[PDB]
C-alpha cells in the first residue's frame, strides 16, 4: 500500500492555466445559488435548501454553518467538500488561535486559514482541489462587520454584497442596484430574500430557504449569566417562521 | 502488451507477464541438473564462460553444512536468495539448535519471491534454483521458480536445453533412486544426465561443476581437477 | 477505455476489471473442493502429475491454520500461501488477546477484509486465488469460500478451479439427496469421487488425490490429513464409481 | 526490571538409565501467604518433553503460552510434525534459553528458573537448566531454588557422575525424587504437600502423575521436645 | 501503479527549460501589473487590482501589497493564495533573524531565502511551483533602499525600476525612457502612476483599481516609514499628478 | 516522499535529463577562466537586455566559496545558489575538522560529487549548471582552475569557457593560449580574458565582469572604468 | 511511462542493457594479468587541448594490493570507488589482514542492482579491478552494472573493446612477463585509439606483490612507448 | 483521459469514479427500504440465495454496528463488510472517548466524511456502497440516516435504495402525502414491519416468502434482526387481512 | 532492583608452545556457594584449528562463543572458504566485545 501519489495532480498547462482549479470552479458554477449582503449593523447570508428527495428531512442538512459565535459560512458547489471544510475551519479556529490568544479569531484571519487549507489541496501531493466556493460572514471588535468569498484556488476577497453559484451573474447585478452604505440589517434581509427568489424555481418559503445573520449580541443564546463581558453570539440562524413573516412584507 | 509494464497488473486472461519475463531469464541461463537417491543428493552444473580468457561463472552455492543450491538466470538474484537461505538456516541453528528442514526452506523461498509479484515498484526475481539437502527425513531435491512455485522432485533440470536431461532422468528414475551408499555412481548418473543437454561443446575440466550432500557427507562442491575423474 | 489497466479503478459499469482478471487465474488452476458434513468439514484437491520425477505425496497443497482450520485454494499457489500466512498471524493475535481459538466466521472476515484491501489501491495486485476453508468451533462446523474481490459466503459445499462446474453439479446432488446430512467418513469418500469426476477437465495428465478433514467425532475438532488405509479406501471407492 | 509477585518454589530432576524424571509442587505463594493451592508448574510439550518452571507465575503462564504457540507453529506445513520433524527437548530448551537471555539483555527478565527434561529421537536423555539471567547448565541431577541446596545432595548420592546413570533404574530414581520432595516439605517454608511428578522414558514414553502427596512423615519425636533450654 | 498519473513537474525539456516554470510565468503575465521604482530618498510600489466591482469592499481589501516587516514590503503578481503561503514564511524568516542576531534582516538575505524555497519546488518533491512573482521594496543600513524581483524559477535580481505581471515589455520601455538616477520619491510616484495609466487594459485608471505604497526616510529623523495608501489618499494623489 | 526516477538511461545509452541540463548551461551567459603564471582570472558575460538594473545589489556572477577560492557558473541562476551554499558550508567544515582550508581540487571534487548525486537520486532533477572553480591551495603559488558539469565529471584546465557561444571563445583560447608560456602578469591574463569575451559579448560597457584571484587569499573585482580601459586598448591595437 | 526495474520479453532488465550501451561510448581501458603482476591501462581522451590531461583520473587505487580502471560515465564510478575503499579498509579493521580481490569485487557488485522507485538508476560505468592476494595470486576482474563479475586473464572495455579483445585472444599466454604485458597494453591501446598514442593521452599502471599498486609516471610510460615503436620496426 | 480513472475533476466539474461507484451499488440487484414508527425504526431488504450450495444463514447485507445502531448496505459484500468493520470500530471508539453511545446521525456523518476523503485523495478508491443507518436515538428518537460514495448524507422520514428505488420512493411519498405526518402512527414494531413489507410488495409488484426477505428492527436501547420464522409470522398477518 | 550479571566461577589457562598450544579449563559451574554442574564444558573447538573459552558470567560466555562460531561460518561464506587465521580471529573478537562497550559481556576471553 502506502500513498504513492506524492506528486501534484494540479499542474500548469502550456497556456498558464491550472486545469483542476478551473474545473473545480466549473463544479461551483453548477452548484445552487448562495449570497451575502453586508449592512451597517449586520451581515446576512442565504441559500436555497435544494432537497434531493421530499422523503429527506432537509433540516438535518445544514448549508449555513456556525464557525465561531461571531462567524458563519455558506457555500455553493460540492456539499461533502464543504462539510469537511467546516470541520477543519472550526478546529483551526481553536488550534491556531483560541488556544493561543484565549479569544475567537477575527473574520479575516479565520478566512485566511480556510484559504490556506484550500490552497494546499491545489499544490500538495495526490489530492484534488476543493469543489466549493465559500461565503464567510462575521464580526469582530476592531474590524466590525465583514463578508468574504473564498474560491477553490485559495483566493479570497472582501465584499459589500455578492452571490456565487448557479445564477450569480444575474444576482450580482440585482444586488448592485439595491445596495447602499446606509442599509439597516432588516433592509439587507429584505434585499436578500428578493435576490434569492429570482434563482429559485419551485417552492419559496422558510422550509426551502436557509438564512442566517451576523448582528447584535444574543445574551438569550449564551447559556449562562453572571459574566458581564460575555454577552452572547452574534451569529443567529433565522427560523422557518421568522423567514415567512418577512415574506409577507415582500 | 498493455499489461506487462509492471508486476502489479494482471492481463485479461489472468497472466502476470513480468513474472513470465523473469521466467524467460532462466531459459537463457546455462543448464544445471539435480538428482537424488535415498542416501545422497547431487547437483551437476554446466558453467558458462564469457570467452576463452574469462573464467567460468560459478553455479553452485553452499547454504549450510547440510544444504545448498545451483542457479540458472540472474546470478545476483541467486546471491540475494541464497544469502536469505543462509540466514534462515542459521536462525534455525542458533535459536532452536535445529537444522532447517529442506521442505521448510522451500516454503520460505516461495514466500520471499511472492511479495515481489504483488507489490508496485519492485520486480520479480530473475533466477531459478535447484536446492539439495540431507535432513532428518533423508535426501531432498527442490526446484524453485521466481513465480514462487517450489516443487520437491526425485530429479530435474533447469536452464537452456534442460528438456533433454529431464527426459533422461524420467527414463532412469527407477535406476538412480536405488543408487544407495555409492556417491560416485550417483554422480556418474548426473553427469550422464547433463550430457543429454550438450550441443557442440563437451564437458571439460574447468567447464563442469558438481556438488553432493548425503548421510555422512557434508555439502561439498567439486571443481577443477576434482571432476576429471567423472569426465 | 484503460479502466482495466489499473487496480481499484471503477469502469463505467461499476466494475473492477483487475479483480475480474484475477478470477481468470483462479479458473486456470487445478480443481479444489470443500464439503460440509454433520459435525465437520472435508477438503480435497487435484494435484496434476506434470512428470514421473515428482515425488509422490510430498508436494502438499492443503494448509492448516491454527489447529482447527483447514485451507485449500486454486489459482496462483504462492498467492494462496501468502493469504494463509496472514490467516495464521490473524488467528495467533486473536488467540493471544481473547484466549479462545478463532471462530470460523471471525476467521473468514479476517481473510475477507485482507483480500478486499488488495482491491482498494493501484499499488497492489488482487489475489489470484479462490480459497475454500473452514473447520469446527464452539458453534459447530463451518465451510467458507473466498474470492479475489474479498467476497465470501458460507457453503454447504464449495468448488473452484478448472473443473468447478462439474464439481458443483456433483455437490448439488449430495445436498438434494441428503437433507438430514452427510457423515464425515461419507464426505471423504464423496470428496474423492468428485475430484476424480472433475479430473475430466484435466484429462491429459494423470493426477494425485489429496484429502483432509476436521470432524468433532473423527478428529476431535482438529485438522488432519487423510492418510494410508483411509486414503486408499477413498481412492478405491472413487475408481469404482468412474467405471 | 520488576519484582516477582506470585511465585513457585523448587523444581527438581534427575537422569536414570532409560530416561529422566522431573517434579514440582502445586503451590503459588504471594510472599509469605500460601495463596494458590492448585498451580501446575510442570508443562508437557508433546510426548517427549516436560518443562518445569519456578519463580514468577505470571511469567510462567506467558512461557506456557509460548510453548503452546510453538507446537502450533511447528505443525504448519509439516507432514512429519508427529514423526521425524516433531519438537525435540533440545529444540524447546534452546528456544527458551534464547528468549530468557534476550529478555535479560533488555533489562526486562522473565523472572523464572526453568528445567527442560526429555528424551531425544535417538533415545538420549536430555536434562538442562535455564534462568532469568540466561545462564544454562546440564548435570545428571538438576534443581532450582531450595531444591539446589537440599535435593541435589540427596540425588547426587544416587547418580554422582555420568557412569552412574546406566546403573540407576526408574524405581530407584523415582524413590529418590519422592524422598527429596518430602525433605523440601519439612524444610522449605514456601512449599506444599501436594506435587506433580513426570517420567519421560525412551521405552514407555511420558508418564504424568498429578495429585501426589508427601507421605511417611516423621513428626512423633516432637512430643518429647520441651522448652528451648 | 501511481507513476501513470505523474506529470513530472521537475524535468527539463529537450531545450533545457523547466516546463512548469515557463508555464507558471505565462500565468503571471495575465496578472495585474505591479511596478516598483527606487529613488534616492525612498521607494514606490504601485499595483493594479484586476477588473474589480463596485460591490468590492476596497478599504479592507489587500491583494497586491503586503508588509513583511517594518522595513520591507512586497508587491504580488500571480496567484494570491500561493503568495500568502510564501509571504507568511518570509515574515517568520525575518523574525527568526531578528531573534537570532537582534538586528533587522538585511533585504537580500530575506529575498534569497524565499527565492531558494521557490527553487526547491523546481528541482525536487514532484510538486507544482508557486505561480507568483514578487517585487521586494526594502531598506537596511548596508545597501540602503533596494528593489528586487523573484519568479517561480527561484531566480532573483536587483533593480532601479521594474515591473511584473501584465504588459511588462511595454511598462519596462516606458520606465527605461523616463527614469533618472537623481530622481526623488514624489517624481517616482508620478512615473509609476503614469506608466500604469498607459499600460493598463482598463479604459481609465481610477483610485478603486489601484494599490499604492511608499517606503520613505520621510520619517521624523533617522528612521524609515512604510505607508500603505488608503483609498482616499490614492484618489488625492491621482488628482495631484493630473490623471483624474 | 517523492521517489520518481527522473534521470534514467535511454535505449542508446544516454541520460536525457543530464543532457538537457547541459542545454540549460548552453543558454546561460558566457563564463571564462584563464590562469596565468601567478594568477587566475574569471570573466563573465552580463546580458544587456536588462537595464534599469541596480548593479550594487544584483547577485554578482562570481562567488567567493572561501577567502582563497572562487566559483563562477553558466546556467540556471537559482540552481547555482544551492551549489554555492553547499560548497561554502563544506569549506568551513573542512577548516573545522582538518584544520586547513580546502584545496581547489577538493572543493571541485565535492561540488562535482553533489552534481553527480542529483543524476542518480530519486525524485530530483540534475543541476542545470556548469561551474568554473578557481583559486590557490593553502601555502601554494601554483594557479588552479577546474570545471564541473551536470553529469558530475570534472577536470583541470589551462583555460576554459562555458555557456552560450562558448564554442567561439574556446576556439579563440585554443589558438591564443600557449602552454609553454602562459600570461606572465595580471595585466596580460586580464587582457587575454577580456579579448576572449569581446569575440562574443556585443558592447564592452557593463557587459563584461572581471575578477582576479592571486595567491594568499588576494581576490579583487575590477570596476567598470578599469575594464573599460582594457576594452579601449584592445580595439586601438586592432585598428591596424 | 514504465518501471525502472522492468524486465524485457527476452528476460533482460531494460535499464541494465541500456547502461551497457553508455559503457560502449566510454574511453578504452585494458587489463592483462600475469604471474609477475597485473597491468592496467587507459585512454584518457581529453575533449580539448586546453584541458590539463594529468587531472584525468581513470585509474584509481582502492588499497595497496588492489587497483581499478574505469570506462563509461566516469562520474558514476566515484561512489563505487568510495565504497570499495571503505570495504577494503573496514575489512582490515575487522580482520587485521588484506581483503581478497574477489571479495572486494563482490562488495562493489552488490551495489549494482540496488536501484528502483536506493538510487534511481544503474551505474553507467564498467570497472576493471586488478589485484593480488596470498590465496589466489594475481587476479583481474570485470565488474558490470548488471552485478555480474567475471575473472579474466586479460580484458578490454570501452569503445574499442571487441577489436582489442580479439587481439588479446591471440597475444595472451600463461608465460607472459610484466614487461611483455606493459608493451601489449600499449600496442592494443595504440591500435584502437582515435588520436595518436603518447604519454599525455594514455596512462599505465600495475599491481605487484612487492611494490603494490602504482600509477606509472609520464616519463616511465614514454620510454615504454619508445621501446614499443622500435620492436615493431624490428620486423 | 486519466481524469476518469482517479478522483480528479473532469472539464465539466464531475468525478467519474464517484459516479461509477454509484453504479457498482446496484451490482447485487437487491432493494432495501427503511421507515420510522412512533417508538421504532424498521429496515427491510430483499434476500436472494441463487446457489443451492450456499449456506443461506450467512448471506446477509444487514449489520449490527452497535447495540443501538443497525446498518443495511446496498452494494458488493466486500465493500459492505469493509464499511461494517469500520463503523463498528468507530462506534466503539466513540463510546470509549466520550462516555456515551454514538448517535446514528453522528456515525453517518463520520462515515460520510471518510467517503468524502476517498473522493478527494487519489490513492484511495470510493467504496461502491450506499449505507443506511438506523436507530432509536435517545435525543432525536427514531432515525434514518443514509450515506453514499459521494460523501453525501441526510436524515430521512423514510427511504429506499436499490435498482427499483424510485418505485418504492414514490409509493412511500404518496402514503405520507395522505397521512400528513413524518412517521407510521403505530404502537408496536411488529405492525411497522408489516407496513414496510406491505408497501414493498405494492411498489415492486412481487410476493415474498420467509426466505426472500431480511428484516432489521431498532428499538430503544437495542437493534436486532428477525429470524425466518419471525418474518413468516409477519407474512401470515399481512395475508390474513 | 534487577542485576543482569552473575558469577559462574571457573578458571581457565592458555599456554603457547613452540609448535603447539593448549587451552585448559575446569569443568565446575557454580553460583554463590552451590555447585550447578561438576561437568559443564567451558573450552570449545570453534573450527579452523582455533579453541576458545569465555570465562566469568556463563550466559555472556555462551553468547560470545556462539557469535564467534557464527562469525567463522560467515567468514567462510563471504571469503571463499578461507581459513580464519588466529590473528584475524583475535581482531574479530575485539569488535564483538567492543560492540557492547556500554553493556559489556562480563567475561575474560582466551583463544
Ligand atoms: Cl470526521
Ligand atoms: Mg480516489
Amino acid at each position: 500500500m502506502t500513498d504513492r501519489y506524492s506528486f501534484s495532480l494540479t499542474t500548469f498547462s502550456p497556456s498558464g492555466k491550472l486545469g483542476q482549479i478551473d474545473y473545480a470552479l466549473t463544479a461551483v458554477k453548477q452548484g445552487v445559488t448562495s449570497l451575502g449582503i453586508k449592512a451597517t449593523n449586520g451581515v446576512v447570508i442565504a441559500t436555497e435548501k435544494k432537497s434531493s428527495s421530499p422523503l429527506a428531512m432537509s433540516e438535518t442538512l445544514s448549508k449555513v454553518s456556525l464557525l465561531t459565535p461571531d462567524i458563519g459560512a455558506v457555500y455553493s458547489g460540492m456539499g461533502p467538500d464543504y462539510r469537511v471544510l467546516v470541520d477543519k475551519s472550526r478546529k483551526v479556529a481553536h488550534t491556531s488561535y483560541k488556544r493561543i490568544y484565549g479569544e475567537y479569531p477575527p473574520t479575516k484571519l479565520l478566512v485566511s486559514e480556510v484559504a490556506k487549507i484550500m490552497q494546499e489541496a491545489t499544490q500538495s501531493g495526490g489530492v484534488r482541489p476543493f469543489g466549493v466556493s465559500l461565503l464567510i460572514a462575521g464580526h469582530d471588535e476592531f474590524n466590525g462587520f465583514s463578508l468574504y468569498q473564498v474560491d477553490p484556488s485559495g483566493s479570497y476577497f472582501p465584499w459589500k454584497a455578492t452571490a456565487i453559484g448557479k445564477g450569480s451573474v444575474a444576482a450580482k447585478t440585482f444586488l448592485e442596484k439595491r445596495w447602499n452604505d446606509e442599509l439597516e440589517l432588516e433592509d439587507a434581509i429584505h434585499i436578500a430574500l428578493l435576490t434569492l427568489k429570482e434563482s429559485v424555481e419551485g417552492e419559496f418559503n422558510g422550509d426551502t430557504i436557509e438564512l442566517a445573520i451576523i448582528g447584535d449580541e444574543n445574551p438569550d443564546l449564551l447559556g449562562y449569566t453572571g459574566i458581564p463581558t460575555d454577552k452572547g453570539p452574534r451569529f443567529r440562524k433565522l427560523t422557518s417562521q421568522e423567514i415567512n413573516d418577512r415574506l409577507e412584507a415582500l | 502488451n498493455n499489461y506487462d509494464g509492471d508486476t502489479v497488473t494482471f492481463s485479461p486472461t489472468g497472466r502476470l507477464f513480468q513474472v513470465e519475463y523473469a521466467l524467460e531469464a532462466i531459459k537463457q541461463g546455462s543448464v544445471t541438473v539435480g538428482l537424488r537417491s535415498n542416501t545422497h543428493a547431487v547437483l551437476v552444473a554446466l558453467k558458462r564462460n564469457a570467452d576463452e580468457l574469462s573464467s567460468y561463472q560459478k553455479k553452485i552455492i553452499k547454504c549450510d553444512e547440510h544444504m545448498g543450491l545451483s542457479l540458472a538466470g540472474l546470478a545476483p538474484d541467486a546471491r540475494v536468495l541464497s544469502n536469505y537461505l543462509r540466514q534462515q538456516c542459521n536462525y534455525s541453528s542458533l535459536v532452536f539448535n535445529r537444522k532447517l528442514a529442506v521442505e521448510r526452506a522451500g516454503h520460505l523461498l516461495c514466500d520471499k519471491a511472492q511479495k515481489n509479484t504483488q507489490s508496485y515498484g519492485g520486480r520479480p526475481y530473475g533466477v531459478g534454483l535447484l536446492i539439495i539437502g540431507y535432513d532428518k527425513s533423508g535426501a531432498h531435491l527442490l526446484e524453485f521458480q521466481p513465480s514462487g512455485n517450489v516443487t520437491e522432485l526425485y530429479g530435474t533440470a533447469i536452464g537452456a536445453r534442460s528438456q533433454g536431461a529431464k527426459t533422461y532422468l524420467e527414463r532412469t528414475l527407477d535406476t538412480f533412486i536405488k543408487i544407495d551408499g555409492n556417491p560416485d555412481e550417483l554422480i556418474k548418473a548426473g553427469v550422464e544426465a547433463i550430457s543429454q543437454s550438450l550441443r557442440d561443446e563437451s564437458l571439460t575440466v574447468d567447464n563442469l561443476s558438481i556438488a553432493i550432500v548425503g548421510k555422512d557427507t557434508p555439502f561439498t562442491i567439486y571443481d577443477g581437477e576434482a571432476v576429471a575423474k567423472y569426465i | 477505455t484503460g479502466y482495466d489497466l489499473s487496480n481499484s479503478v471503477f469502469s463505467p459499469d461499476g466494475r473492477n476489471f483487475q479483480v475480474e482478471y484475477a478470477v481468470k487465474a483462479v479458473e486456470n488452476g487445478t480443481t479444489s473442493i470443500g464439503i460440509k458434513c454433520n459435525d465437520g468439514v472435508v477438503f480435497a484437491v487435484e494435484k496434476l502429475i506434470t512428470s514421473k520425477l515428482l515425488v509422490p505425496q510430498k508436494n502438499v497443497k492443503i494448509q492448516v491454520v491454527d489447529r482447527h482450520i483447514g485451507c485449500v485454494y486454486s489459482g496462483l499457489i504462492p498467492d494462496g500461501r501468502h493469504l494463509v500466512n496472514r490467516g495464521r498471524e490473524e488467528a495467533a493475535s486473536f488467540k493471544k488477546l481473547y484466549k479462545t481459538p478463532i471462530p470460523i466466521p471471525a476467521f473468514a472476515d479476517r481473510l475477507g477484509q485482507y483480500v478486499q484491501a488488495h482491491t482498494l489501491y493501484n499499488s497492489v495486485r488482487p489475489f489470484g486465488v479462490s480459497t475454500i476453508f473452514g473447520g469446527v468451533d464452539k458453534n459447530g462446523a463451518h465451510l467458507y469460500m473466498l474470492e479475489p474481490s474479498g467476497s465470501y459466503w458460507g457453503y454447504k459445499g464449495a468448488a473452484t478451479g478448472k473443473g468447478r462446474q462439474s464439481a458443483k453439479a456433483e455437490l448439488e446432488k449430495l445436498v438434494d439427496h441428503h437433507p438430514e446430512g452427510l457423515s464425515a467418513r461419507e464426505a471423504v469418500k464423496q470428496a474423492a469421487k468428485i475430484i476424480y469426476l472433475a479430473h475430466e477437465d484435466n484429462k491429459e495428465k494423470d493426477f494425485e488425490l489429496e484429502i483432509s478433514w476436521c470432524s468433532l467425532s473423527e478428529t476431535n475438532g482438529l485438522h488432519k490429513f487423510v492418510k494410508g488405509d483411509l486414503l486408499q479406501e477413498a481412492i478405491d471407492f472413487a475408481q469404482k464409481e468412474i467405471n | 526490571t520488576q519484582q516477582p509477585i506470585v511465585t513457585g518454589t523448587s523444581v527438581i530432576s534427575m537422569k536414570y538409565d532409560n530416561g529422566v524424571i522431573i517434579a514440582a509442587d502445586n503451590l503459588g505463594s504471594y510472599g509469605s501467604l500460601l495463596r494458590f493451592n492448585g498451580v501446575e508448574r510442570l508443562i508437557p510439550v508433546g510426548d517427549n518433553t516436560v518443562v518445569g518452571i519456578s519463580g514468577d507465575i505470571s511469567d510462567m503462564q506467558h512461557i506456557e503460552r509460548l510453548l503452546k504457540d510453538l507446537v502450533t507453529e511447528n505443525a504448519y506445513d509439516n507432514p512429519l510434525a508427529d514423526a521425524e520433524e516433531a519438537l525435540e527437548p533440545s529444540y524447546i530448551f534452546e528456544y527458551l534459553a534464547t528468549v530468557m537471555y534476550q529478555r535479560r539483555s533488555k533489562m526486562n527478565p522473565l523472572w523464572n528458573a526453568i528445567i527442560v527434561a526429555g528424551v531425544q529421537s535417538n533415545g538420549d536423555q536430555f536434562l538442562r537448566y535455564v534462568n532469568l539471567l540466561g545462564v544454562t547448565y546440564s548435570s545428571p541431577t538438576l534443581a532450582t531454588g531450595f531444591g539446589a541446596h537440599m535435593a541435589n545432595p540427596l540425588l547426587r548420592k544416587v547418580v554422582d557422575r555420568e557412569s552412574d546413570i546406566p546403573k540407576t533404574t526408574v524405581q530407584v530414581a523415582e524413590e529418590a525424587i519422592v524422598n527429596a520432595m518430602r525433605v523440601l516439605y519439612y524444610r522449605d517454608a514456601r512449599s506444599s504437600r501436594n506435587f506433580s511428578l513426570a517420567i519421560i522414558d525412551k521405552n514407555t514414553g511420558l508418564t504424568f502423575k498429578k495429585n501426589l502427596q508427601v507421605e511417611n512423615m516423621k513428626w512423633d519425636f516432637a512430643k518429647d521436645i520441651k522448652g528451648y533450654g | 501503479g501511481s507513476r501513470r498519473y505523474d506529470s513530472r513537474t521537475t524535468i527539463f525539456s529537450p531545450e533545457g527549460r523547466l516546463y512548469q516554470v515557463e508555464y507558471a510565468l505565462e500565468s503571471i503575465s495575465h496578472a495585474g501589473t505591479a511596478i516598483g521604482i527606487m529613488a534616492s530618498d525612498g521607494i514606490v510600489l504601485a499595483a493594479e487590482r484586476k477588473v474589480t466591482s463596485t460591490l468590492l469592499e476596497q478599504d479592507t481589501s489587500t491583494e497586491k501589497l503586503y508588509k513583511l516587516n517594518d522595513k520591507i514590503a512586497v508587491a504580488v503578481a500571480g496567484l494570491t493564495a500561493d503568495a500568502e503561503i510564501l509571504i507568511n514564511t518570509a515574515r517568520i524568516h525575518a523574525q527568526n533573524y531578528l531573534k537570532t542576531y537582534n538586528e533587522d534582516i538585511p533585504v537580500e538575505i530575506l529575498v534569497r531565502r524565499l527565492s531558494d524555497i521557490k527553487q526547491g519546488y523546481t528541482q525536487h518533491g514532484g510538486l507544482r511551483p508557486f505561480g507568483v512573482s514578487f517585487i521586494y521594496a526594502g531598506y537596511d543600513d548596508r545597501y540602503g533602499y533596494q528593489l528586487y524581483t523573484s519568479n517561480p524559477s527561484g531566480n532573483y535580481t536587483g533593480w532601479k525600476a521594474i515591473s511584473v505581471g501584465a504588459n511588462t515589455s511595454a511598462a519596462q520601455t516606458l520606465l527605461q525612457m523616463d527614469y533618472k538616477d537623481d530622481m526623488k520619491v514624489d517624481d517616482a510616484i508620478e512615473l509609476a502612476l503614469k506608466t500604469l495609466s498607459k499600460t493598463t487594459d482598463s479604459s481609465a485608471l481610477t483610485y478603486d483599481r489601484l494599490e499604492f505604497a511608499t517606503i520613505r526616510k520621510g520619517a521624523n529623523d533617522g528612521e524609515v516609514y512604510q505607508k500603505i495608501f488608503k483609498p482616499q489618499e490614492i484618489k488625492d494623489i491621482l488628482v495631484k499628478t493630473g490623471i483624474t | 516522499g517523492y521517489d520518481r526516477a527522473l534521470s534514467i538511461f535511454s535505449p542508446d545509452g544516454h541520460i536525457f535529463q543530464v543532457e538537457y541540463a547541459l542545454e540549460a548551461v548552453k543558454r546561460g551567459t558566457c563564463a571564462v577562466g584563464v590562469k596565468g603564471k601567478n594568477c587566475v582570472v574569471l570573466g563573465c558575460e552580463r546580458r544587456s537586455t536588462l537595464k534599469l538594473q541596480d548593479t550594487r545589489i544584483t547577485p554578482s556572477k562570481v562567488s567567493k566559496i572561501d577567502s582563497h577560492v572562487v566559483l563562477s557558473f553558466s546556467g540556471l541562476n537559482a540552481d547555482s545558489r544551492i551549489l554555492i551554499e553547499k560548497a561554502r558550508v563544506e569549506a568551513q567544515s573542512h577548516r573545522l575538522t582538518l584544520e586547513d582550508p580546502v584545496t581547489v581540487e577538493y572543493l571541485t571534487r565535492y561540488v562535482a560529487g553533489v552534481q553527480q548525486r542529483y543524476t542518480q537520486s530519486g525524485g530530483v532533477r540534475p543541476f542545470g549548471v556548469s561551474t568554473l572553480i578557481a583559486g590557490f591551495d593553502p601555502r601554494d603559488d601554483e594557479p588552479k582552475l577546474y570545471q564541473t558539469e551536470p553529469s558530475g565529471i570534472y577536470s583541470s584546465w589551462s583555460a576554459q569557457t562555458i555557456g552560450r557561444n562558448s564554442k567561439t571563445v574556446r576556439e579563440f583560447l585554443e589558438k591564443n593560449y600557449d602552454r609553454k608560456e602562459p600570461p606572465a602578469t595580471v595585466e596580460e591574463c586580464v587582457k587575454l580574458t577580456v579579448r576572449s569575451l569581446l569575440e562574443v559579448v556585443q558592447t564592452g560597457a557593463k557587459n563584461i565582469e572581471i575578477t582576479v584571484v592571486k595567491p594568499d587569499s588576494d581576490i579583487v573585482a575590477l570596476s567598470s572604468e578599469e575594464i573599460n580601459q582594457y576594452v579601449t586598448q584592445i580595439e586601438q591595437e586592432k585598428q591596424e | 511511462d514504465r518501471g525502472v526495474s522492468t524486465f524485457s520479453p527476452e528476460g533482460r532488465l531494460f535499464q541494465v542493457e541500456y547502461s551497457l550501451e553508455a559503457i560502449k561510448l566510454g574511453s578504452t581501458a585494458i587489463g592483462i594479468a600475469t604471474k609477475e603482476g597485473v597491468v592496467l591501462g587507459v585512454e584518457k581522451r581529453a575533449t580539448s587541448p586546453l584541458l590539463e590531461s594529468d587531472s584525468i583520473e581513470k585509474i584509481v587505487e582502492i588499497d595497496r594490493h588492489i587497483g581499478c580502471a574505469m570506462s563509461g560515465l566516469t562520474a558514476d564510478a566515484r561512489s563505487m570507488i568510495e565504497h570499495a575503499r571503505t570495504a577494503a579498509v573496514t575489512h582490515n579493521l575487522y580482520y587485521d589482514e588484506d581483503i581478497n580481490v574477489e571479495s572486494l569485487t563482490q562488495s562493489v557488485c552488490d551495489l549494482a542492482l540496488r536501484f528502483g522507485e536506493l538510487m534511481s538508476r544503474p551505474f553507467g560505468v564498467a570497472l576493471l579491478i586488478a589485484g593480488h592476494d596470498a590465496d589466489d595470486g594475481y587476479q583481474l576482474f570485470h565488474a558490470e552494472p548488471s552485478g555480474t563479475f567475471y575473472r579474466y586473464n586479460a580484458k578490454a572495455i570501452g569503445s574499442g573493446s571487441e577489436g582489442a579483445q580479439a587481439e588479446l585472444l591471440n597475444e595472451w599466454h600463461s608465460s607472459l612477463t610484466l614487461k611483455e604485458a606493459e608493451l601489449l597494453v600499449l600496442k592494443i591501446l595504440k591500435q584502437v585509439m582515435e588520436e595518436k598514442l603518447d604519454e599525455n593521452n594514455a596512462q599505465l599502471s600495475c599491481i605487484t606483490k612487492q611494490d603494490g599498486f602504482k600509477i606509472y609516471d609520464n616519463e616511465k610510460t614514454a620510454e615504454l612507448i619508445k621501446e614499443l615503436k622500435e620492436k615493431e620496426a624490428a620486423e | 483521459g486519466y481524469d476518469r480513472h482517479i478522483t480528479i475533476f473532469s472539464p465539466e466539474g464531475r468525478l467519474y469514479q464517484v459516479e461509477y461507484a454509484f453504479k457498482a451499488t446496484n451490482q447485487t440487484n437487491i432493494n432495501s427500504l427503511a421507515v420510522r414508527g412512533k417508538d421504532c425504526t424498521v429496515v427491510i431488504s430483499q434476500k436472494k440465495v441463487p446457489d443451492k450450495l450456499l449456506d443461506p444463514t450467512t448471506v446477509s447485507y444487514i449489520f449490527c454496528i452497535s447495540r443501538t445502531i443497525g446498518m443495511v448496505v446496498n452494494g458488493p459484500i466486500p465493500d459492505a463488510r469493509n464499511a461494517a468493520l469500520r463503523a463498528k470500530a468507530e462506534a466503539a471508539e466513540f463510546r470509549y472517548k466520550y462516555g456515551y453511545d454514538m448517535p446514528c446521525d453522528v456515525l453517518a456523518k463520520r462515515m460520510a466524511n471518510l467517503s468524502q476523503i476517498y473522493t478527494q485523495r487519489a490513492y484511495m478508491r470510493p467504496l461502491g456502497v450506499i449505507l443506511t443507518f438506523v436507530s432509536v436515538d435517545e435525543e432525536l428518537g427514531p432515525s434514518i440516516y443514509k450515506t453514499d460514495p459521494a460523501g453525501y448524507y441526510v436524515g430521512y422520514k423514510a427511504t429506499a435504495t436499490g435498482p427499483k428505488q424510485q418505485e418504492i420512493t414514490t409509493n412511500l411519498e404518496n402514503h405520507f402525502k395522505k397521512s400528513k405526518i413524518d412517521h407510521i402512527n403505530e404502537e408496536s414494531w411488529e405492525k411497522v414491519v408489516e407496513f414496510a413489507i406491505t408497501h414493498m410488495i405494492d411498489a415492486l409488484g412481487t410476493e415474498f416468502s420467509k426466505n426472500d426477505l431480511e428484516v432489521g428492527v431498532a428499538t430503544k436501547d437495542k437493534f436486532f434482526t428477525l429470524s425466518a420464522e419471525n418474518i413468516e409470522e409477519r407474512l401470515v398477518a399481512i395475508a390474513e387481512q | 532492583q534487577f542485576n543482569p550479571y552473575g558469577d559462574n566461577g571457573g578458571t581457565i589457562l592458555g599456554i603457547a608452545g613452540e609448535d603447539f598450544a593448549v587451552l585448559a579449563g575446569d569443568t565446575r559451574n557454580i553460583t554463590d556457594y552451590s555447585i550447578n554442574s561438576r561437568y559443564e564444558p567451558k573450552v570449545f573447538d570453534c573450527g579452523d584449528n582455533i579453541v576458545m573459552s569465555a570465562n566469568g558470567f556463563a550466559a555472556d560466555g555462551d553468547a560470545l562463543v556462539k557469535r564467534f562460531k557464527n562469525s567463522v561460518k560467515w567468514y567462510h561464506f563471504d571469503h571463499n572458504d578461507k581459513k580464519l587465521s588466529i590473528n584475524s580471529a583475535a581482531r574479530n573478537i575485539q569488535h564483538l566485545l567492543y560492540g557492547k562497550r556500554f553493556f559489556p559481556y562480563y567475561v575474560h576471553t582466551i583463544i
